[PDB]
RNA sequence: UGCCGACAGCGCUCUGGGGAAUUCAGGAGGGGAAAGCAGAUGUGCCCCGCGGCGAGACUGGCGCACCGCCGGACGAGCUG
């Protein structure tokens, strides 16, 4: 190869913040011509043709490790003229060729990503981003970070635009449909705390389309379910609770997840007078849903699910809990 | 500029569910 | 001077930024054509831009459907949405790499803003895809999944298939191994049975002296247990046996009472049994396969099925290898496949000829051409009487 | 399924006039049977196939294997006049010629098999 | 078990299989090439499944059944050598008495005899055993050391079924009392094999760096 | 004819992977078969019990032209045991199953054809043999198959079309490594047939070289099929392959 | 295709000729290799300069197949 040149030019950038440290008294001869040396060996081998993330992610971590031991024993000397700058640099340029190099570990994407989000480069981490969302379509989890971080940062718009994209790629599986009408309705609770957003259709919107999305499945519209039944506490919530509702019980009549909805269904905004009494409306609900023709293992399965998080809830009656109890032994 | 993603509008809409959010968000 | 390029692949389809792009005049050259063979010249020359796999083996064959109309889908547009700067060209545009003529014409229909570039005008990104297609593997092993050889195998396999509809009449592989089936095991049924008939006639040798059917004979001595436990109606099986009451039952008891033989080993009556519930549960199967190619038969040749016969007309169709192999064959071929009776063998050499041509050459098949033909051999075997 | 159709306008009848030439001339196989013995010997140059017939399989068949040979073959649309154009007293589905390398009556073949691959 | 590759994803077959194989299975399934068929065909396939499933169930009943007649009928040699090694023998033999009659070399010299009268005919080298080499006590050896304790495996081999087939016994007469002969031969034919094998290498002049 | 049962033996020829077999008082021209033990057409084969596995296919000259040129005697024919080959008027798949069981499981032959049954025998033998990869389509519109066939290094080409040396330039155009090598082979009669034809042959030749090609071995198939030929050209350079 | 082989000739080669071990100096080929230093400057800010996108609004003149053209200069919001 040319790996000698190639380290010969990195080794004489790394020079002259090292040629600092030696006239400033914060690391000796010895010390440095350790970490030269490791330096050296280190790119040597992640500049080996023969190569792999898991080594780019050691150098990785080997230059943020100095970073922080320079930082600290700076502070520890009462030294206030050297930066960190260099060595984001030097650590940018090891993330760069290791981007360049391998296009395929998605793990090392988050490595890098996860580096720019702590050290501030705000803009550097939104085109980075870009670039490695360009390059994987079919994760999820990246769009749903990518549209997470927009939504956190509060460009609602731009993450519109990263979800929007990433629901127009991604069609197997419901999981950033999903987690896009969780920021939805995140978003409009924000809009609801900082108190069209009146009449908040945007998840009904979203829910027209997975009715014909190709992952189309009743447990999904029941996860669908779930992530509405989070955090219930709006304007709109009945309503879009009632509209999921009768459009799976439109469309899946006799399923097991269409009773566990129904059983579940008024417990939006629960937790007071109002628990033991939706408690009691919707164990009427539990015992029709028990009686009909349903497939009664499945639908076991799930209330005893549920029923288990139910009973790590606190906060209840020891004869309502008893019951609950012999409801769940006699399936 | 490729180096972003600027966001959506109709002239990039691509499907009915882009077109139906971008109707809400045009209505809003 | 060029900016980006899509390239189609049986794996995915992607695009590529050029940086530092070929020369144009420079094309005829040793060295430009050395340089664009080696990967070492280069990855320098182009840049992944971004990269996009299939989902499903349906989705890759009705994109390749697409691409070889000319039209596009609208998650390539998607990608294409997804790579692409938004613009039109009313101040800048922005030059993009295809292949097909079709193709570039409706992408550049498709985005304004975009100079899309053909390969069959442009020497240019033809040469570029060459390279492309020169280490298409390589610049994909670290975001490959796997590889693209059994890939592009099993795609060329369903796009052949799809475009050709194959499996909706191709059946006769099923047929003609069935039949090696039936005659394999029908043999082993027969060595099954010589076996255990002298092996119990070791037992009792007035078994063999008087039974046939060596099946019958495999169900008497699984219900017969021993020499000594005989009764001649006992419950629900001599009745559909064979006749019961009057004219076999009792000779068995009577060839029982008159036995001779040595007296056998519980276990070895065990082993006995064995084999003989195997012996006949080969033969269940026997029969199971003859109904179920009698059915194929009248599924798939229907016209042979009725001038031969299924058992004589498959044993001809498997010693052909395929009914398209029966249909090439010629009619003197169908014959290595008195004078009278070479005549008539030469008669219907031709006439099973044409059923045959028939059968493998109507889409759903009929039965009333086999059935006149064989209205036609009924009254040449009576013009062959009349003599 | 028999898309290589000759149309009409009268190159059927150029058609069946250079199978009357090579019907006196000997170059001549006639009957399906005889297609298939020629074509698979080789000595072909071009094969007519009726397209007038009690079913069609028969004519389908026989360009699975003028296909597998790169020998031209044409539809006529007329077994009974094809047969005539012969002179079988009898209807003739399927008539091939060969070649004889010393004529004219190869040029007029090179013509004809020049049309039909035009057609095709 | 596996129903069609349809039926791939939802069919069980752990209990037959350990997995790293029957996921692989499942992958080749789904990107697999073979055709689709008719449930049809399927029937007949599952039943001539069916069909060699029991065919190989009873080849192993069967197996199990001459394991248990062969401890019946030799002790000795059951003991010693193998019961299917042993049904080799008498299935070249006739029966055995007839076995008892050849001598011990000809015991090991059964099967090969076109091998043999090959070499006797042309005065080749002679063929070293017979059925003795998929016999098992010849399985550890090497070379010269598996031909030494094939003739003398030959040797014990031909007293031990001379033992099975004449020694009479009062009926009240143990299996172990009855096979002690086989047992006596294969624990001493043991303790020459690892001697023939632990055979001491042949030592040599080492040198220095000088050859020294 | 040697009929069947005569013992024989076979040996190497000068090609790799082309087997030929000597006996009695007819020799013959054989290929290890990848698929055991089965024929495909009706053709001879050949059994030699190996000190069940190792079966040899007789090659009819006069039905595959490929095999009238390894009797022909070819300089070079560019395909090694385990390469990358298109094959271009793959009629009904007999010779390509011959390219088949040449280039092996390591190589790989993608069989173009235009119509439709004899495409149907030739998938029926692309289900049975492990690396020839079945197209049907027009062979003269190659972005069809643009998906399918990546850069290999030998094309062969047996289509009887006027535009036939057009046709296999912009395959070479789409898909022929750099160095390439190809077959083709030629007839009189279709390409235009009036005139001599060895002045057919090199007006054909004259074109692939506006082609760009270097034409490098020309013959003549001269007693099994009149008229025709077969060519051998480079693709843009003057050595094979590397 | 077995050895042995006299003169009389031809062929190479001759610090004799083989064979084996072993050091080194070269060669030629095949397979594999992401094999990629086209000009290498920390982040974040706003501002300037300049540039693109970009909603919307205009206007000039032409248009005997009459169906449409071509051009300028303003411009909310976004970006480098």
């Amino acid at each position: 190869a040319w790996v000698a040149d190639k380290a010969r030019f990195y080794l004489e950038r790394a020079a002259p913040e090292l040629r600092e440290w030696e006239e400033k008294e914060i690391f000796t001869k010895d010390e440095i011509r350790n970490l030269v040396a490791k330096r050296s060996d280190f790119e040597h081998l992640v500049l080996a043709p023969g190569t792999k993330p898991t080594d780019f992610l050691n150098y990785v971590n080997w230059e943020r490790s100095l970073d922080r031991l320079r930082a600290k024993r700076c502070a520890r000397l009462n030294i206030r003229s050297v930066t960190s700058h260099a060595s984001q640099a030097r650590t940018f340029g090891i993330f760069e060729r290791a981007v360049l190099k391998h296009p395929g570990s998605i793990e090392l994407w988050l490595a890098y990503l996860e580096f720019a989000a702590q050290v501030k480069a705000t803009k550097r981490w939104r085109r980075i981003m870009t670039r490695a969302l360009r390059l994987h379509p079919m994760n999820a989890s990246l769009w749903t970070l990518a549209g997470r971080r927009a939504a956190q940062n509060g460009d609602m718009q731009r993450a519109r635009a990263h979800f929007l994209r990433g629901c127009r790629f991604c069609t197997r599986e419901p999981t950033l449909w999903l987690e896009y009408a969780r920021c939805e309705m995140d978003w409009l609770a924000r809009m609801e705390a900082k108190k069209p957003a009146l009449s908040g259709a945007i998840p009904i919107a979203v829910f027209d389309v997975a009715r014909k999305q190709p992952f189309w499945g009743p447990a999904a519209a029941e996860k669908f379910f779930d992530v509405f039944a989070k955090f219930g506490h709006l304007s709109c919530h009945e309503r879009i609770i009632s509209h999921v509702v009768t459009t799976m019980q439109e469309l899946f009549p006799n399923h097991p997840c269409t009773w566990s909805v129904h059983i579940r269904q008024p417990l939006v905004g629960v937790d007071t007078p109002a628990f033991p009494k939706a408690l009691r409306e919707s164990l009427a609900r539990l015992k029709a849903a028990l009686q009909s023709t349903t497939d009664r293992k499945a639908l076991a399965t799930k209330m005893v699910a549920w029923m288990d998080g139910i009973l790590a809830i606190e906060k209840l009656d020891a004869a309502i809990r008893t019951v609950l109890e012999h409801t769940k032994r006699s399936l | 500029d490729a180096s972003e993603l600027q966001p959506i509008t109709q002239k990039t809409s691509g499907t009915e569910l882009e077109q139906t959010i971008l109707a809400i968000m045009e209505e809003s | 001077v060029v900016n980006f390029l899509l390239f189609e692949s049986a794996v995915g389809f992607s695009l590529f930024e050029v940086v530092h792009q070929a020369d144009t005049v420079g094309l005829e050259l040793p060295e430009v054509k050395d340089a664009m063979k080696t990967l070492d010249k280069f990855g320098k020359m182009v840049k992944l831009r971004s990269f996009n796999p299939w989902t499903s083996a349906a989705q890759g064959l009705e994109a390749i459907n697409l691409i070889s109309e000319g039209i596009m889908p609208e998650y390539l547009k998607s990608a294409l949405e997804m790579n692409l700067p938004q613009t039109s060209g009313k101040k800048s545009k922005v030059v993009l790499g295809v292949a097909d003529k079709k193709l570039a014409g409706e992408i550049t229909a498709a985005f304004p803003g975009v100079q899309c570039e053909a390969a069959d005008t442009s020497e240019v990104v033809a040469a570029l895809l060459r390279g492309i297609r020169t280490h298409a593997n390589k610049l994909h092993k670290s975001l490959q999944e796997g590889d693209i050889g059994r890939a592009q195998l099993g795609l060329g396999h369903a796009y052949s298939r799809a475009k050709v509809k194959f499996s909706v009449h191709k059946n006769d592989n099923h047929i003609i191994q069935g039949i090696a089936t039936l005659d394999a095991l029908d043999k082993s049924i027969n060595q099954g049975a010589m076996r255990v008939r002298e092996w119990y006639g070791w037992h009792f040798p007035e078994l063999i002296r008087i039974v046939s059917d060596n099946i019958t004979y495999a169900k008497v001595v699984l219900a017969i247990g021993n020499k000594s436990s005989l009764t001649d109606e006992s419950v629900d099986d001599l009745a559909n046996v064979l006749n019961q009451d009057q004219d076999k039952a009792l000779a068995i008891i009577q060839a029982a009472k008159v036995s001779m033989g040595q007296d056998i080993s519980e276990v070895d009556l065990q082993m006995v049994r064995d084999l003989a519930s195997n012996v006949t549960s080969m033969a269940d199967y026997r029969r199971i396969l003859a109904e179920s190619l009698d059915k194929k038969m009248s599924e798939v040749a229907p016209n042979l099925q009725v001038i031969l016969g299924t058992p004589v007309a498959a044993r001809l169709i498997a010693h052909a290898g395929s009914l398209t192999n029966l249909a090439k064959y010629p009619a003197s071929t169908l014959q290595i496949l008195p004078k009278v009776k070479g005549r008539i063998s030469r008669y219907l050499a031709n006439k099973c000829s044409i059923a045959s041509r028939i059968d493998n050459f109507s889409e759903k098949p009929t039965r009333h051409f086999g059935e006149v033909l064989r209205q036609q051999l009924e009254q040449r075997l009576e013009w062959y009487a009349k003599g | 399924a028999a898309w290589p159709k000759a149309e009409d306008p009268a190159l059927v009848q150029e058609l069946l006039d250079c199978v009357q030439q090579a019907s006196h001339y000997r170059q001549l196989k006639k009957g399906a049977n005889e297609t298939t013995k020629s074509v698979n010997r080789g000595t072909s140059e071009l094969v007519i196939l009726a397209a007038d017939t009690q079913p069609l399989s028969i004519v389908l068949h026989i360009p699975l294997i003028c296909e597998e040979k790169n020998v031209p073959y044409v539809y006529v649309p007329s077994k009974v006049a094809l047969g005539r154009a012969c002179g079988v007293s009898r209807a003739v589905i399927a008539v091939s010629l060969t070649s004889n390398e010393a004529s004219d009556l190869n040029s007029k073949i090179r013509a004809l098999r020049d049309k039909v691959e035009r057609l095709a | 078990a596996l129903g069609l590759r349809t039926n791939a994803p939802n069919a069980d077959l752990s209990e037959i299989l350990p997995p790293e194989i029957e996921a692989a299975v499942k992958a080749a399934a789904d990107i697999s090439m073979g055709t689709e068929i008719s449930t049809e065909d399927y029937e007949n396939i599952k039943l001539l499944a069916v069909q060699v499933v029991e065919r190989s169930e009873y080849r192993r009943q069967l197996a199990e059944y001459l394991q248990n007649r062969m401890k019946a009928i030799s002790p000795n040699m059951t003991e010693l050598i193998g019961a299917l090694v042993g049904a080799r023998l008498i299935a070249h033999s006739g029966s055995l008495v007839n076995l008892a009659k050849n001598p011990g070399s000809t015991i090991q010299i059964l099967g090969a005899e076109k091998a043999l009268f090959r070499a006797l005919k042309t005065k080749h080298a002679t063929p070293k055993y017979g059925i003795i080499y998929h016999a098992s006590l010849v399985g550890q050896a090497s070379g010269p050391n598996k031909g030494k304790i094939a003739r003398q495996l030959a040797a014990k081999i031909a007293l031990s079924v001379r033992t099975d087939a004449f020694e009479d016994f009062p009926e009240n007469a143990d299996d172990e009392t009855r096979a002690a002969v086989g047992i006596q031969a294969r624990a001493k034919l043991e303790n020459n094999l690892r001697l023939l094998e632990g055979k001491p290498l042949n030592k040599g002049v080492a040198l220095g760096p000088n050859g020294i | 004819g040697a009929k069947a049962g005569k013992k024989v033996i076979v040996e190497p020829h000068r090609h790799k992977g082309v087997f030929v077999a000597r006996g009695g008082k007819e020799d013959l021209l054989c290929t290890a078969n990848l698929v055991p033990g089965e024929s495909v057409y009706g053709e001879k084969r050949i059994s030699v019990e190996t000190p069940t596995k190792t079966e040899y296919r007789i090659w009819n000259p006069f039905r595959s032209k490929l095999a009238a040129g390894i009797l022909g005697g070819l300089e070079t024919i560019y395909m090694k045991p385990g390469s990358k080959v298109l094959y271009l008027g793959a009629a009904s798949g007999t010779s390509v199953s011959h390219v088949a069981d040449i280039v092996g499981p390591t190589g790989a032959v993608y069989a173009v054809e235009f119509s439709h049954r004899s495409g149907r025998d030739l998938i029926n033998m692309a289900t049975r043999r492990t690396n020839v990869i079945p197209i049907v389509e027009d062979a003269r519109k190659p972005m069809a198959y643009r998906m399918l066939v990546p850069m290999v290094d030998v094309i062969f080409a047996d289509v009887a079309q006027p535009d036939q040396a057009r046709i296999v330039g912009i395959n070479a155009r789409l898909f022929l490594k750099q160095g390439g090598g190809l077959l083709i082979s030629i007839k009189a009669s279709c390409i235009d047939s009036t005139a001599p034809p060895e002045q057919v042959f090199a007006s054909e030749v004259q074109k692939l070289r506006e082609d760009k090609f270097f034409p490098k071995e020309q013959l003549t198939l001269e007693p099994y099929e009149r008229d025709h030929a077969m060519v051998s050209c480079v693709y843009l350079q003057k050595e094979f392959e590397g």
